[PDB]
């Protein structure tokens, strides 16, 4: 199954899993891609923030979907 | 030439003092702040479908009413606003992973400015050598490894 991440940045990063991987797994995933930690990624599809401990397709995410990254970055 | 960072105070403002310093060209004003929080919720009020709940985390006009505080932080969601506004690449380069986000990448364009992120704070990025150089060329890719050699300077002293 292939999904299109798109970043803040205006990146768009295609990742390779299966529907049945964690949230706190893609963002390892996308760490081993990207050098992000996931304690700065915040997943979203669909209008709807993914919470960790949860699989995809849980959200009716198909293979060739667009899933969102934001940065938090916070810094002040 | 070497690349330098400038201090600028921790007043929870560091982000928009940092971004207004290398955007202006070297100019540290920390007044600039409540006028680049206002731009800000500016566009974000004006765009409430990209800006969503999910996006930012909170309502739409509630976000606007927190950015507009001057305790609160600003993140990615202000860079790549500012991003778009300057029409600018802003890169942050990160101490404590040694990595850079190249905000604006997608768009082509012909400058780009350097800020440096430990986490908590934001300080901007200069060359010296004569007025300090803070734009550079969007082709220029010795500063993205000037700033992670500095970066990693940087993240060795902690």
């Amino acid at each position: 199954m292939q999904i299109f991440v798109k970043t803040l940045t205006g990146k768009t990063i295609t990742l390779e899993v299966e529907p049945s991987d964690t949230i706190e797994n893609v963002k390892a995933k996308i760490q081993d891609k990207e050098g992000i930690p996931p304690d700065q990624q915040r997943l979203i599809f669909a209008g709807k923030q993914l919470e960790d401990g949860r699989t995809l397709s849980d959200y009716n995410i198909q293979k060739e979907s667009t899933l969102h990254l934001v940065l938090r970055l916070r810094g002040g | 030439p070497v690349l330098t960072r400038t201090v600028v105070p921790a007043d929870n403002s560091a982000l928009f003092t940092s971004v207004y310093y290398v955007v202006e060209g070297g100019v540290l004003n920390p007044a600039c702040a409540p006028e680049m929080r206002r731009l800000i919720a500016q566009i974000v009020a004006s765009d409430p479908d990209f800006y969503s709940e999910a996006i930012l985390g909170k309502t739409n006009q509630e976000y606007c009413d927190w950015i507009k505080r001057d305790d609160t932080w600003g993140g990615a969601i202000e860079i790549s606003i500012l991003s778009k506004f300057y029409q600018c690449e802003i890169c942050v380069v990160d101490t404590q992973t040694v990595r850079i986000d190249r905000f604006g990448e997608d768009a082509g364009y012909t400058k780009r400015v350097l800020l440096i992120y430990d986490g908590i704070h934001y300080d901007p990025l200069q060359r010296n050598f004569t007025p300090p150089l803070t734009i550079f060329s969007s082709n220029d890719d010795i500063v993205l490894v000037q700033a992670l050699e500095l970066a990693d300077e940087a993240r060795r002293r902690r």
